[PDB]
């Protein structure tokens, strides 16, 4: 056998007694260096995942702690690091900053501004690695968590404190579906109502810093930023700040949602966190599993996605959604870290290439998508038109083989056919659009209800968009009482029948 | 700093010093060898020995061999005077014309440029190619990829770019053959000779070329592409320039990486990568961006080993791109030309508000019908196409020109078809394609279309197929 | 870290980890001769039968052993570098490979004082006068102050004349490599 | 495991070529026909 320690330049400091002249207990002197692993002899009371500084100015995370030694990850290159270094304790494990003083800054994963605005409020810390909430704070989901587009809160509704999942292939428009889902809450954050206003974090975890400054830039457009954080990880992150920065991200939310405000942190993308895991790990010699990652996987995202909750009326109130995003290759739900965060979440929103070609975007595939939570998360008015409409749906799903022959078949499967095609061709979106609950409701009840079925396929884009256009600039008075109200009432029923009927009466 | 080889095994070789070590990427020099080998240190093993990949043939070395300590990353000539020549990893010139003589010496290793410094400006790079210019619009400034398993176009199309943009390109250009076949480096040398790019007697230059090719070490692949950035990175920054910067392919250097991974003591990652390929990539790719200083317009040819696309070294790179453009065989099987395949390329530029609504109309036009012919032939393999609704039969005649049309004539591939290379300006590609789709060509024969420049050469094509008929 | 002295010659593995530590830590404070000495001392002292078997048995704890090494160095009036040393191969449990230690620094050590082994093979046995023209002549292989450490084995399996080796050089006049030469070039 | 469109042609055994074969004989059929029709307007139009 052999130890790293057993080099003989510590035999050496041992036998001639020069090991009492050097502090081993909170001072540690670097015996390898490689890959952005260092190796490091001493640091007899450090604590696991406490926070090391080296020598040189860089930070590492001490991860391994054996009987002979320190394993450590650098935070950054590890050019500046040589055998011999000293390594201090900083005595604390790694937190972040919290606060509304982020709100509109792009930080890195350990909450140092990086858009060069000056310096961060910061206030209050807080431990990235904390346990999340118990059995008994939270309550069941009930609050709808409007993403603005139309087939995610129609049939795939996402409640407030619920754990999503976008996951779909390479450019289907998961990163869009988060856009979309961040940009919607200015009508929320700008009004007055303070149990609506949900803040925002976008946790970038291994994307190019290009992607994430035009990102910042179409935020800033959209005059997104005032309540929005975003958590820079990019490839040229060193493999721990991409481990990280998920959990900086998560405690930044968890902030908020201690102090009963409502937060959405999207997870983007955790395939890429499981991959500067499985870096770590395997240059820390640990045991590999499937696919290389190793066996604590399902552990590093279980314990970061179980701290979406609500909580409840005697903690506050507040919750954090979590919507995480994963990339799968094929189409293969069934790979590995695919199906740990399809078991970890409470429902998934499945996008398509086929979809998103055949012209359905966004490419939301319904059937495979689904919401655990579901009509919880729902306002009264969405519910009564959704299950209607998911109904027609999904007896549309199962006729679609037939979709191109059509003809020489019984009236039934002719009109479900119809209904169908209407009604995709309704689920339709713009990108970075979203819609009011009230303009859904009012665009999905036109159509569920038939005043489609005489228009061609080819025009109910454009019908949508100018009865849209119409009702939300002469129909104000039915919107507002159908938004406050949440529900339609039989006299808000009756208006929506002679509107839809008086627009669609001459549309041409 | 003198050390002292104590181990050779493969491309990996162990260095012992006796005095203070030299820091991770130091270049060292090895003494006794005719020809000049340097290797790189990339570890510390403790007991004052440092673990190194080697630049060169580790053929000859003796264990106990003295060693020098450069002090610095390898240090590449960079400026004016590198335009015309070529240089291997370490910078000296394999051209056999003679030193290059420069004031400035740049180490390959550098931090990537920091968020604060990104541009976020997008303006259509028009490089007359149909299918390129429609479905998948480039970008100035912006990363171009070139998937594609071997045999498919990888080279040739990146030959018809530089033919295109570079040859009428203001800035300066730099090509890093990374790993790629020597044949390949010396055409294409001949090639920039032939058109002027690279002038011989005179200082007016527009090329540096760096070439790694794959008789080399992995030590030296792993680092070409690392030079070539360099060269690139010096335009960018010091001239303050447009620059281009082709490489092919952007594979071998995580190839390379993986080949000395294992010697280096490194557990293996899911289909023997080595665990650093994302990390090691990263540091690469975000070091070719377009600043607010300069201006990098990259196009990357990416081997997608036996066509699969889920790949780990693909399938990371496409994180790291604005436009794609997979070339598929199953198109180059069918003839057509460039093999771009319209359904799995993209460009982030490719929205409304960006190229047009015309041209972007078109573009999802096109893209529709070719996926509504994709879900008709499943059909037509049990019916037959004599019992399509005659409908379909429209969609399919549709899908087939637009099929036809996508090809084109490269000026480089003069010697495989012998036909003569069009460039298709940007509009009358958009006006070619929504006729085709607007019905206003439903007449003429399919093989009209095929390999021809805009539209009214394929009219030309019919009538001439129409009178020797 | 300290610069520690490298040896003449590098022994390798965990004894020459061991050995090159404690000859690095005798050639500072320059103890070389005395440490060798105390080594010797204590691959006798180890080996008696009841301390051997008191020490090879990991069932009595490393606490025990060490007290039990402390209090024989102590007995001993040994130098602080080779209590020391014992100390640190009991703590890290690498006593049943302290003989390959002791051997690794005195193979370390005659390098030092500048030896280099030698052994010569022949058929039979040789008259003490052609040794001794074999001791000058080997002498004039070797540098200045290198002195020799020869070894004569007798090897009947050659068929006469000698073989040679000096460190890592090698002289075969021997009868065997000669027919073999004969026969194999012969055959082709 | 599912199934997309446009796979019958992806996995190329004998579906796939049948079908290639049967959409080729049909649209050289129908360009043969297209191209007579256009040699006719051609010298119909010369006047």
């Amino acid at each position: 056998k052999t130890g790293t320690a057993e080099v003989s330049s510590i035999l050496e400091e041992r036998i001639l007694g020069a090991d009492t002249s050097v502090d081993l207990e909170e001072t540690g002197r670097v015996l390898s260096i490689g890959d952005g692993i260092a190796r490091v002899h001493g640091l007899r009371n450090v604590q696991a995942e406490e926070m090391v500084e080296f020598s040189s100015g860089l930070k590492g995370m001490s991860l391994n702690l054996e009987p002979d030694n320190v394993g450590v990850v650098v935070f950054g290159n590890d050019k500046l690091i040589k055998e011999g270094d000293i390594v201090k304790r900083t005595g604390a494990i790694v937190d972040v900053p919290v606060g509304e003083e982020l709100l509109g800054r792009v930080v890195d994963a350990l909450g140092n501004a990086i858009d060069g605005k000056g310096p961060i409020g910061s206030k209050a810390r807080r431990r990235v690695g904390l346990k999340a909430p118990g059995i008994i704070p939270r309550i069941s989901v009930r609050e709808p968590m409007q993403t603005g587009i139309k087939a995610v809160d129609s049939l795939v509704p996402i409640g407030r404190g619920q754990r999503e999942l976008i996951i779909g292939d390479r450019q289907t428009g998961k990163t869009s579906i988060a856009i979309d889902t961040i940009i919607n809450q200015k009508r929320f954050n700008d009004g007055t109502d303070e149990k609506k206003k949900l803040y925002c974090i976008y946790v970038a975890i291994g994307q190019k810093r290009s992607t994430v400054a035009q990102l910042v830039k179409r935020l800033t457009d959209a005059d997104a930023m005032k309540y929005t954080i975003v958590v820079s990880a990019t490839a040229s992150d060193a493999a721990p700040l991409q481990y990280l920065a998920p959990y900086s991200g998560c405690s930044m939310g968890e902030y908020f949602r201690d102090n009963g405000k409502h937060a959405l942190i999207i997870y983007d993308d955790l395939s890429k966190q499981a991959v500067a895991y499985r870096q770590m790990s395997l240059l820390l010699r640990r045991p590999p599993g499937r696919e290389a990652y190793p066996g604590d996987v399902f552990y590093l995202h279980s314990r970061l996605l179980e701290r979406a909750a609500k909580m409840n009326d005697a903690f506050g109130g507040g919750s954090l959604t979590a919507l995480p995003v994963i990339e799968t290759q094929a189409g293969d739900v069934s790979a590995y870290i695919p199906t740990n965060v399809i078991s970890i979440t409470d429902g998934q929103i499945f996008l398509e290439t086929e979809l998103f070609y055949k012209g359905i975007r966004p490419a939301i595939n319904v059937g495979l998508s689904v919401s655990r939570v579901g009509s919880a998360a729902q306002t009264r008015a969405m519910k009564q038109v959704a299950g209607t409409m998911k109904l027609e749906l999904a007896q549309y799903r199962e006729v679609a083989a037939f979709a191109q022959f059509g003809s020489d078949l019984d009236a039934a499967t002719q009109q479900l056919l119809s209904r169908g095609v209407r009604l995709t061709e309704l689920l339709k979106q713009g990108q970075y659009s979203p819609m009011a609950i009230e303009e859904q409701v009012a665009v999905i009840y036109a159509g569920v209800r038939g005043y489609l079925d005489k228009l061609e396929p080819s025009k109910i884009t454009k019908f949508e968009n100018a009865f849209l256009s119409h009702v939300i600039s002469q129909h104000q008075a039915l919107l507002g009482k159908i938004r406050t109200d949440g529900k339609i009432s039989e006299e808000s029923d009756a208006k929506l029948k002679e509107i839809v009927t008086n627009f669609l009466a001459g549309f041409e | 700093t003198t050390g002292r080889i104590v181990a050779v095994i493969g491309a990996v070789v162990d260095v012992q010093f006796d005095e203070g070590l030299p820091p991770i990427l130091n270049a060292l020099e090895v003494q006794g060898r005719e020809t000049r080998l340097v290797l790189e240190v990339a570890q510390h093993l403790g007991e004052s020995t440092v673990r190194t990949i080697a630049m060169d043939g580790t053929e000859g070395l003796v264990r106990g061999q003295k060693v020098l300590d450069s002090g610095a990353p390898i240090r590449i000539p960079v400026g004016p005077e590198t335009l015309g020549r070529i240089m291997n990893v370490i910078g000296e010139p394999i051209d056999e014309r003679g030193p290059i003589k420069t004031k400035q010496f740049a180490a390959i290793h550098a931090e990537a440029p920091e968020f604060v410094e990104m541009s976020v400006e997008q303006e259509i790079l028009v490089t007359g190619i149909k299918v390129v210019d429609l479905l998948a619009p480039y970008a100035k400034g912006g990363k171009i990829g070139l998937f594609g398993g071997a045999g498919v176009g990888k080279t040739v199309l990146i030959m018809e770019l530089i033919n295109n943009v570079a040859k009428a390109h203001g800035g300066y250009s730099v090509f890093a053959g990374v790993g790629e076949r020597t044949r390949e480096g010396n055409d294409l040398y001949h090639e920039m000779i032939e058109s002027g790019v690279i002038n011989l007697k005179d200082a007016t230059s527009k090329v540096a070329l760096v070439y790694g090719q794959m008789n080399e070490p992995p030590g030296a692949r792993a680092r070409v592409a690392l030079t070539g950035l360099t060269v690139a990175e010096y335009f960018r920054d010091q001239e303050g320039q447009d620059v281009l910067l082709f490489i092919d392919n952007i594979f071998r250097f995580t190839q390379a990486g993986s080949e000395v991974s294992a010697l280096l003591g490194r557990i293996p990652s899911a289909v023997g990568y080595q665990p650093t390929l994302a990390t090691d990539m990263g540091t690469m790719q975000e070091r070719i961006t377009t600043t607010k200083k300069g201006s990098i317009t990259s196009v990357q040819a990416i081997y997608v080993p036996a066509d699969d696309l889920t790949d780990p070294a693909p399938a990371t790179t496409f994180a790291h791109l604005d436009a794609t453009t997979v070339l598929s065989r199953a198109i180059a099987e069918l003839g057509i030309y460039p093999a771009v395949d319209p359904l799995d390329s993209t460009s982030r530029i490719m929205d409304p508000n960006i190229v047009g609504s015309e041209h972007y109309d078109v573009a999802r036009g096109v893209q529709k019908i070719l996926q509504d012919y994709k879900s008709l032939q499943d059909i037509i393999a049990i019916l037959g196409m004599d019992e399509l609704s005659e409908e379909d039969k429209l969609t399919v005649s549709r899908a087939r020109k637009i099929q036809r049309f996508l090809s084109q004539p490269f000026q480089v591939a003069e010697v495989f078809t012998g036909h003569l290379g069009k460039l298709v300006p940007l509009k009358e590609t958009i006006k070619g394609f929504q006729q085709i789709l607007a019905g206003e060509y439903d007449h003429l024969p399919e093989q009209a279309f095929y390999m021809v420049g805009p539209i009214e050469e394929a009219v030309a094509k019919a009538d001439k197929l129409a009178e020797e008929h | 870290f300290a610069k520690l002295v490298r040896p003449p010659v590098q022994i390798y593995g965990i004894e020459g980890r061991y050995a090159t530590a404690l000859y690095s830590a005798a050639s500072k404070q320059n103890k070389l001769e005395q440490v060798e000495k105390e080594l010797l001392r204590v691959g006798q002292i180890l080996k008696e039968p009841k301390m051997a078997a008191s020490l090879l048995n990991p069932y009595v704890k490393r606490s025990v052993k060490v007290k039990s090494l402390s209090d024989m160095t102590a007995k001993e009036k040994f130098s602080p570098l080779t209590s020391n040393l014992i100390n640190l191969l009991a703590e890290n449990g690498r006593l049943t490979n302290t003989p390959a230690v002791i051997s690794a620094f005195s193979t370390m050590m005659s390098v030092h004082r500048g030896e280099v082994p030698c052994t010569v093979t022949t058929a039979s046995a040789l008259d003490e006068a052609t040794l001794t023209e074999l001791k000058t002549v080997l002498k004039s292989f070797l540098s200045k102050g290198q002195v020799l450490k020869l070894e004569v084995k007798i090897d009947p399996s050659i068929m006469g004349g000698m073989i040679v080796r000096i460190g890592e050089k090698y002289v075969d006049m021997s009868a065997k490599t000669k027919i073999q030469k004969l026969s194999r070039a012969m055959r082709e | 495991v599912r199934s997309s469109a446009g796979a019958v042609r992806d996995a190329g055994g004998a579906f796939g070529k049948r079908e290639q074969a049967e959409e080729e004989r049909y649209f050289r059929a129908r360009a043969k026909e297209q191209l007579a029709a256009l040699k006719k307007h051609h010298e119909n139009e010369i006047s």
